[PDB]
């Protein structure tokens, strides 16, 4: 049921189009319709496709550029705002926090020794 | 039947009860939002961001410290 | 004149331009920027200023500055009004426009200092232009990813100052006509100062001592003239009353950040007191919110 | 050394942070033809960020690309394996070979009417392109060369570049569907020639990847502007064999694309026909089937 | 804990602004 309740929605397109190109003349009255076929085919011998032109085509191409740009921007947003990569970036920067603070404590330890060495002055 | 007719005084008390309930409902909602896990992760992350910038800034500016203090030691 | 087609420098863009003598009629430049260039009149001008030399800032100072200027240009549909060549503050607003893109950016440069002068010849012709920027030659290429450009020769090579008066009178001209809202103001010219040097103190004096009083915004955290305006701004009380201890701290950062002499520092301090008289028309953006609030607070203040 | 034999090693070294500042640097005077043969290398070298390095450099990927440039790019035994070589032999046998077999463009095109199937007579099989195959082996310049590199990446299954050619270009809804059915299709002939089934595993994975990308480009474009998404789904794809996105998605049998709300209310519109009625359907129209005079009291459209 | 870090680092940084004042004041003497 989980497949078939959209498989019929897919099978709408085959259903829509097979009638739409089928001879819209009556099914048991085509006696007159085949006759309309062979007549029109030989008489003209002697005698969904919107078919847009370059104005709209340019107003559709630049639309799709906004759609594909904003898509690839938006994908990056869910990756950089959902919890998994939030933990990843916070843990990795705390990695670097432990090295930068390491610098700060040991370097200011020698700065406290330099303040006492400046007490050997005034 | 269930349409209990009610006089003004009681109507002020049911209004007071109802306004106290709406304000406490939005209070219980905003501390559910502010103590839920995601929000804690989101704030901690942004905090860490500012921490990263500044602690690095303390590192470079102390570097200016240790150079200046050594230069002051050179003048004594 | 014609169109500049960039090879290299990231995404390919076409930034059409013209060559201008530095004393042209700005009214015909307005006819130019409404008809031949076909630009709409905005409701905001930022005039971004700084030192002519390259510099670097703190990282999310760059992020806040990069986001805020273009986010202002999105909330107002503003015409940003820059200094042209790819140095310093103008390289930073170039990085700012590279940070979003997705606007109406105009740069005015000297033709005498742009690299590849003889390459830059045309008559209404699309010309391929290079991002080839030799460090051996002192000639500096213009900022790449803008959309409008005026290259302005004074005849000589390797000097500034010929475009400052043109920039001043052109934005004076653009502020003289009635704005599109047409209630009794021009386009609100607002002057952003990231860092800046000694001359930007006299340019913010040319901005403040002016009709209309141009709302200037200074940017803190950047350096040089901006931090000493900040030092006169936070420790100000009732305006011009500034004592001597931070005066000497300011004078040794004018003698170390600017490396001036003692009398040059005192001279520039006289100019600093003359500028610190007017504290209300300046708006001091400080780091710690973007320059959105700074530019639009100043917009309203000088909208008057 | 000079820059032409610098990048030979740098593209071989696969270090994005070496020639991003070096090899090409302000002051280096690049020769002629060295970058364009370095693209002829890079596409086969599976250079994901190095092709986009040379694009940001300003290789006009248009002017670079010629008729026998794509051919030279198809006749290379470098990179990953080519299912192409199994197909070039399947479709020539369908029409009527030593490792010197010349993979003719019209054969890559034949692979097209075989794999994509259906009608879909490709642009290469055009009699107009057929006279330039004999007259050449700005004619070599392609109108929209982006598209012929899109087909190039997916034939030799090079998927890192196949996602790279997709954010750059036009008709991206079309290219998503064309690549999706074509890669479901290689997932058919890989089982037909009985190659190592792990290619069929990841070409069903790549076919479904282009499959989600067609959908999240569709529901993306829906909430931007719904009426203009109609024009995208229906217009003639002159480059992709004079076709339509719904005509190629049912060709793909990509069920989920057909079922997303946007294509469904398009289909309902066509089922309603030139009618606005859209209310108590079935019963009102069946009164018009039998009785003529009810017809006048229906809301049509134009 | 990171709440306490923010307040603390804030105090260390403004303090080290006061330390720049001390360093320049000692530079005035020499």
């Amino acid at each position: 049921k989980s497949i078939s309740n959209q498989v019929w929605k897919f099978q709408r397109y085959q259903l829509i189009m097979t009638f739409h190109e089928r001879p819209v003349l009556p099914p048991p009255l085509i006696i007159f319709s085949h006759m309309t076929m062979i007549f029109q085919h030989l008489c003209c011998r002697w005698r969904l496709k919107l078919f847009i032109t370059d104005d709209e085509l340019k107003k559709v191409h630049d639309f799709e550029e906004q759609c594909i740009e904003e898509y690839f921007r938006e994908k990056d947003d869910r990756f950089n705002s959902s919890n998994d990569e939030r933990i990843r970036v916070t843990s990795e920067r705390v990695e670097n926090m432990s090295m930068r603070l390491e610098e700060v404590n040991e370097r200011e330890h020698s700065m406290k020794a330099s303040l006492q060495t400046v007490d050997i002055r005034l | 039947g269930l349409k209990l007719f009610i006089t003004d005084d009681e109507l002020k008390k049911v209004h007071d009860f109802e306004e106290q309930c709406i304000e406490e409902y939005f209070r219980e909602k905003d501390d559910r939002f502010n103590s839920s896990n995601d929000e804690r992760i989101r704030v901690t992350s942004e905090r860490v961001e500012n921490m990263s910038m500044r602690l690095e800034e303390v590192n470079e500016r102390e570097h200016s410290m240790k150079a200046s203090l050594q230069t002051v030691d050179i003048r004594l | 004149f014609g169109t500049i087609e960039f090879q290299g420098g990231g995404h390919s863009n076409k930034a059409m331009y013209v060559r201008v003598s530095f004393d042209t009629k700005p009214d015909l430049l307005l006819h130019l920027m409404t008809k031949e260039w076909q630009l709409e009149l905005p409701k905001l001008l930022i005039s971004v200023h700084g030192g002519l030399q390259n510099f670097e800032l703190q990282p999310k100072l760059k992020q806040v500055f990069g986001k805020g200027l273009i986010k202002a240009a999105m909330t107002t549909g503003a015409w940003i009004f820059t200094g042209g060549v790819n140095t310093g503050v103008i390289r930073h607003v170039g990085d700012a426009l590279k940070d979003h893109a997705s606007i109406c950016t105009i740069g005015i440069a000297p033709w005498g200092i742009v690299e590849n002068q003889e390459d830059l010849i045309g008559r209404d012709v699309v010309r391929p232009y290079q991002t080839m920027s030799n460090p051996m030659s002192k000639l500096t290429v213009l900022n790449s990813m803008h959309s409008h450009f005026i290259l302005a020769d004074n005849g000589t090579t390797g000097k500034y100052g010929a475009e400052v008066k043109l920039r001043r009178q052109l934005e004076k001209h653009i502020s003289l006509q009635k704005i599109n809202t047409r209630i009794g103001q021009g386009v609100p010219v607002v002057a952003l100062i990231v860092e800046g040097g000694p001359n930007v103190i006299s340019i913010v004096l040319e901005y403040l001592r002016d009709t209309p009083p141009v709302p200037v915004v200074v940017c803190d955290g950047s350096g040089r003239a901006s931090d000493i305006l900040a030092f006169g701004h936070k420790y100000s009380e009732e305006g011009g009353l500034i004592n001597e201890s931070l005066r000497d701290q300011l004078l040794v950062t004018i003698q170390k950040t600017f490396t001036y002499t003692r009398t040059q520092a005192q001279h520039l301090f006289i100019i600093l007191m003359e500028c610190m008289k007017k504290k209300e028309l300046i708006t001091v953006f400080r780091m710690g919110q973007d320059i959105d609030l700074a530019i639009l607070t100043a917009l309203l203040k000088g909208a008057n | 050394a000079s820059a032409p034999d610098q990048l030979s090693l740098a593209l071989a070294w696969n270090r994005v942070d070496i020639a991003r500042s070096q090899i090409f640097i302000y002051g280096q005077q690049w020769p002629v033809g060295s970058l364009e043969q370095a693209m002829l290398d890079a596409l086969v070298l599976d250079r994901v960020d190095f092709v986009k390095l040379l694009i940001e450099n300003g290789v006009s990927m248009h002017r670079f690309l010629t008729i026998s440039r794509l051919e030279e790019l198809y006749n290379t035994r470098h990179g990953p394996s080519n299912t192409l070589y199994h197909l070039v032999r399947d479709v020539k046998k369908r029409e009527y070979l030593p490792p010197d077999y010349r993979i003719s463009l019209i054969d890559i095109g034949l692979v097209i009417e075989y794999l994509m199937g259906g009608a879909y007579r490709c642009n290469y099989t055009r009699k107009r392109f057929r006279t330039l195959y004999h007259n050449l082996f700005e004619i070599n310049h392609f109108p929209f060369p982006f598209h012929e590199l899109m087909v190039w990446a997916v034939l030799m299954k090079r998927q890192k570049m196949a996602l790279f050619f997709w954010q750059h270009g036009e008709e991206a809804m079309a290219k998503a569907l064309v690549a999706c059915k074509l890669c479901k299709a290689m997932a058919h002939e890989a089982s037909e020639n009985d190659m190592v089934d792990d290619i069929s595993q990841e070409l069903n994975h790549n076919s479904r990847d282009f499959g989600q990308l067609a959908v999240e480009l569709l529901d993306q474009s829906y909430k931007q502007d719904e009426q203009l998404a109609m024009k995208l789904l229906t217009y003639e794809l002159k480059n992709w064999s004079n076709a339509t996105c719904l005509q190629l998605a049912v060709a793909a049998k990509h069920r989920d694309f057909i079922a997303h709300t946007c294509s469904q209310m398009l289909l309902t519109d066509m089922w309603m026909g030139r009618l606005r009625m859209r209310k108590n359907s079935g019963l009102k129209v069946i009164l018009g089937i039998l009785l003529p005079p009810s017809i006048l009291s229906l809301e049509f459209k134009n």
